[PDB]
DNA sequence: ATCGGCGCCCGAACAGGGACTGT
DNA sequence: ACAGTCCCTGTTCGGGCGCCG
């Protein structure tokens, strides 16, 4: 099998992004996977002559004791030349399931003008040796161009299973095989064993998971359910009696919401705040007052019309950490034009770790804008740029990792989570 | 040391380059005699070879004094090859630092002379080393050589040599996987839990082992018995310290001067708990010239003083037990300054360090506290390989009631409270509901662009108002200003009304520093104040008091 | 004068991005 | 809707320290 030419897009260099600090956990990993990737020839030891690298860590499998080596090819699929339809009923099924089939991509080599662009050095404790460097001989998992080249590969042994049950939509994003069917939860999980196996015919997956009757906390990011994602409405408060200051809330919450709804008025509730009253003073709502604020809680339940995906235009998710727990996200591609609005609570610990909570709700916004547009967002993080870099890797699960950047946000984003 | 063995690392220049053609300029006489003298030494030893006309290239030639030595350097001006010279990654990713070194039977430090020297040349790359040797008469053309070996000054010399290191290394180390071997340059620190005379029987084997491969370990830089000088340490047995530091006593003192002492006693917080560099950094502040004399300030006579005292009595480390938790706790000395100390037993410190960033114009002790436990997260992980518990001079409930009111996610490990004063605390409390009976103050400011001028003032709900004139001021200043006169003319029960996220988020934030002057005002009032509540109402949309101000300071 | 590579600290120029404002 | 000014945050490079050739 002769590997296929790859390009950088022109004018551009390979990826040269340091590696950072890993536990002993993690190296005493990643020098056993890595020590036995060379072996059979997957890898192989290179020198300081190659000016490029790529971070590498591990994370802890899904519902296992394995580790899985996952490279950061964030730059390199950047810096990579783009290659060459999306099932839009995947994300209709009641059941969908998220296999692992990466550790195909390492069967197919890649073309030698290309691989110095795959190295990656592992780093010492104590900084007792020099890095050790390698780079890949085959189609690495995590790399933008393995799915693409080893395409013609995934239909041909897929084709048999998907004409035997049509019923069941297949999308592939990078390493994980996306699995959505209607059946029972009980005949549903037979099939993706069906799968499974009949696959095992030509390529591996993943250990099977220790668990298979969807063990707590464990089958998050695994068996998913998309039939059952919810928007998160904006709401407005319902009181008997509002304050010069509730009203004050009121009419800066609805000036904002206006942006997203375009009905949205505000005039005959700022009417009540004429004077230069002091905050506690209650404003009884006029009559005119009440049906603006009817109406506006009215808008705020309607859908909103004209707001299309775009696949060409790059998807943007912004989370707010609204407390308890509890995070709002919105996913959109023209500011105020969102493509959906959710909320995740009640996430991983007791409400202990907000950065476990944080990780946690960027990867389900991530699966769901893959099994939504098969595109990953760029992630507006409500985080400090040290406090993630520093423990983000220590509760990252998924395969591919979406790009973000730190922002600092202003306390007036109220108008998500009521 | 014959050359070593070692494959040679295939080297290029970079994309549509040529090699360097730079003239040989003048050298004493001194040096004109030790080049010859030394050139034609080591082309014997090999590590050198004469050239023809048809190398067009050449690199300027010098010949200083070794490095603690009397032996002589031989050094190349490779400016100009280093500029044509492809790009490495460098594989030196940090500096071994003996407190995450383990107890060990029996160590070993080696040390391989002439290291660069020992290490072949990729033969494509050497046509670019070719260097020319002015004779003393001008009348002489000079004698060009070549390089065969690791050129020193060349900046692919240090990877080169630690990838090759490493590869010399990598057959002993798997005949002997137990002895624990630190690689740094040349430098070796080898250890092992064998007994003594079996252990000096191994370290033959490595210097044979070393010498099969052209590397030599002199014994002049042989060291076999403790106490052994490692990476600028003192090695002790069961203990280890930094080799003496020594600060320089001037009655007058320049900026370079400032920069050195500010550079010496960095190196020494590692072990030394409590050195401070605040005050002293602050004379580096604007000035550029280098030779610039600057008259120590009355703040920064005094951190000197702290320092010494702290350095006229001798600090010890303690080694790393992997068995053992790694504890770290943490002080706060000065106004955005930090020490720490990292221990396993108490008031036995396996090294020391300090955090004294100021992260952002406006800041608070439990912002830079997160920072500071950050750097040592970080920190522990490059030396030990994993996260120590903490020991955190900040309330259990004072955390708890930070990260639940603040809107960014903030996380701390796990850690527990000491009682070491002065404590981390939220010095103000910002109410999530109007307050009855409160003046209503509904404040603002403007400014113009161009002019730079502009009013600030406040209107109440009891008729009460205001305006200032400020000249030489913005509109986020100004809007800032405007919070600050309710905050006067207001008793210790007040509500305020702004339409300024800005400076909305800076209140909110809850800070009790900022290198504004202005938000150092707003925070001390509101510190003196008993219950302020703050709110936000969107500008130029006719609301409440917010019309009336505005008005009133856009004209 | 007159060198290379790494890590660290601290100070300052430059850029980016988002908010306000003026046209 | 375009183009500025302010403010903030972060990146890179300059100085110093230290290691090694």
């Amino acid at each position: 099998i002769e590997t296929v030419p790859v390009k950088l897009k022109p004018g551009m260099d390979g990826p040269k992004v340091k590696q950072w600090p890993l536990t002993e956990e993690k190296i005493k990993a990643l020098v056993e996977i890595c020590t036995e990737m060379e072996k059979e020839g997957k890898i192989s030891k290179i020198g300081p002559e190659n000016p490029y690298n790529t971070p590498v860590f591990a994370i802890k499998k899904k519902d296992s004791t394995k580790w899985r080596k996952l490279v950061d090819f964030r730059e390199l699929n950047k810096r990579t030349q783009d290659f060459w339809p999306h099932p839009a009923g995947l994300k209709k099924k009641k059941s969908v399931t998220v296999l692992d089939v990466g550790d195909a991509y390492f069967s197919v080599p890649l073309d030698e003008d290309f691989r110095k662009y795959t190295a990656f050095t592992i780093p010492s404790i104590n900084n007792e040796t020099p890095g050790i460097r390698y780079q890949y001989n085959v189609l690495p998992q995590g790399w933008k161009g393995s799915p693409a080249i080893f395409q013609s590969s995934m239909t041909k042994i897929l084709e048999p299973f998907k004409k035997q049950n049509p019923d069941i939509v297949i999308y592939q994003y990078m390493d994980d095989l996306y699995v959505g069917s209607d059946l029972e939860i009980g005949q549903h999980r037979t099939k993706i064993e069906e799968l499974r196996q009949h696959l095992l015919r030509w390529g591996l997956t993943t250990p099977d998971k220790k668990h298979q009757k969807e063990p707590p906390f464990l089958w998050m990011g695994y068996e998913l359910h998309p039939d059952k994602w919810t928007v998160q409405p904006i709401v407005l408060p319902e009181k008997d009696s509002w304050t010069v200051n509730d009203i004050q809330k009121l009419v800066g919450k609805l000036n904002w919401a206006s942006q997203i709804y375009p009905g949205i008025k505000v005039r005959q509730l700022s009417k009540l705040l004429r004077g230069t009253k002091a905050l506690t003073e209650v404003i009884p709502l006029t009559e005119e007052a009440e049906l603006e604020l009817a109406e506006n809680r009215e808008i705020l339940k309607e859908p909103v019309h004209g707001v299309y995906y775009d696949p060409s235009k790059d998807l943007i998710a912004e989370i707010q950490k609204q407390g308890q727990g509890q995070w709002t996200y919105q996913i959109y591609q023209e500011p105020f034009k969102n493509l959906k609005t959710g909320k995740y609570a009640r996430m991983r610990g007791a409400h202990t770790n907000d950065v476990k909570q944080l990780t946690e709700a960027v990867q389900k916004i991530t699966t769901e804008s893959i099994v939504i547009w098969g595109k990953t967002p760029k992630f507006k993080l409500p985080i400090q740029k040290e406090t993630w870099e520093t423990w983000w890797t220590e509760y990252w699960q998924a395969t591919w990792i979406p790009e973000w950047e730190f922002v600092n946000t202003p306390p007036l984003v109220k108008l998500w989570y009521q | 040391v014959p050359i070593s063995p070692i494959e040679t690392v295939p080297v290029k220049l970079k994309p549509g380059m040529d090699g360097p053609k730079v003239k040989q300029w003048p050298l004493t006489e001194e040096k004109i005699k030790a080049l010859v003298e030394i050139c034609t030494e080591m082309e014997k030893e090999g590590k050198i070879s004469k050239i023809g006309p048809e190398n067009p290239y050449n690199t300027p030639v010098f010949a200083c004094k070794k490095k603690d030595s009397t032996k002589w350097r031989k050094l190349v001006d490779f400016r100009e090859l280093n500029k044509r010279t492809q790009d490495f990654w460098e594989v030196q990713l940090g500096i071994p630092h003996p407190a995450g070194l383990k107890k060990k039977k029996s160590v070993t430090v080696l040390d391989v002379g002439d290291a660069y020297f020992s290490v072949p040349l990729d033969e494509d790359f050497r046509k670019y080393t070719a260097f020319t040797i002015p004779s003393i008469n001008n009348e002489t053309p000079g004698i060009r050589y070549q390089y065969n070996v690791l050129p020193q000054g060349w900046k692919g010399s240090p990877a080169i040599f630690q990838s090759s290191m490493t590869k010399i290394l990598e057959p002993f180390k798997k005949q002997n996987p137990d002895i624990v071997i630190y690689q740094y340059m040349d430098d070796l620190y080898v250890g092992s839990d064998l007994e003594i005379g079996q252990h000096r029987t191994k370290i033959e084997e490595l210097r044979q082992h070393l010498l099969r491969w052209g590397l030599t370990t002199p014994d002049k830089k042989h060291q076999k018995e403790p106490p052994f000088l490692w990476m600028g340490y003192e090695l002790h047995p069961d203990k280890w310290t930094v080799q003496p530091i020594v600060l320089p006593e001037k009655d007058s003192w320049t900026v370079n001067d400032i920069q050195k002492l500010v550079g010496k006693l960095n190196w020494a917080s590692q072990i030394y708990p409590g050195i401070k560099v605040r005050q002293l950094s602050k004379l580096l502040r604007g000035t550029k010239a280098l030779t610039e004399v600057i008259p120590l300030t009355e703040e920064a006579e005094l951190e000197l003083a702290e320092n010494r005292e702290i350095l006229k009595e001798p600090v010890h480390g303690v080694y790393y037990d992997p068995s053992k938790d790694l504890i770290a706790e943490i002080q706060k000395q000065g106004q955005g300054q930090w020490t720490y100390q990292i221990y396993q037993e108490p008031f036995k410190n396996l090294k020391t360090g300090k955090y004294a960033r100021m992260r952002g114009a406006h800041t608070n002790d439990v912002k830079q506290l997160t920072e500071a436990v950050q750097k040592i997260t970080t920190e522990s992980i490059v030396i030990w390989g994993k996260t120590p518990k903490f020991k955190l001079p900040i309330q259990k409930e004072t955390w708890e009631t930070w990260w639940t009111e603040y809107w960014q996610a903030t996380w701390i490990p796990e850690w527990e409270f000491v009682n070491t004063p002065p404590l981390v605390k939220l010095w103000y409390q910002l109410e999530k509901e109007p307050i009855v009976g409160a003046e209503t103050f509904y404040v603002d400011g403007a400014a113009n662009r161009e002019t730079k001028l502009g009013k600030a003032g406040y209107v109440t709900n009891k008729g009460r108002q205001k305006v200032v004139p400020l000249t030489n001021t913005t509109n986020q200043k100004t809007e800032l200003q405007a919070i600050y006169l309710a905050l006067q003319d207001s008793g210790l029960e007040v509500n305020i009304v702004t339409d300024s996220q800005y400076a909305l988020g800076i209140i909110q934030a809850q800070p009790d520093k900022s290198e504004s002057e202005l938000v150092n005002q707003i925070i001390e009032q509101l510190i003196k104040k008993e219950k302020v509540y703050l709110a936000w109402v969107p500008a130029h949309k006719g609301i409440g008091g917010n019309e009336q101000v505005d008005k009133l300071v856009s004209a």
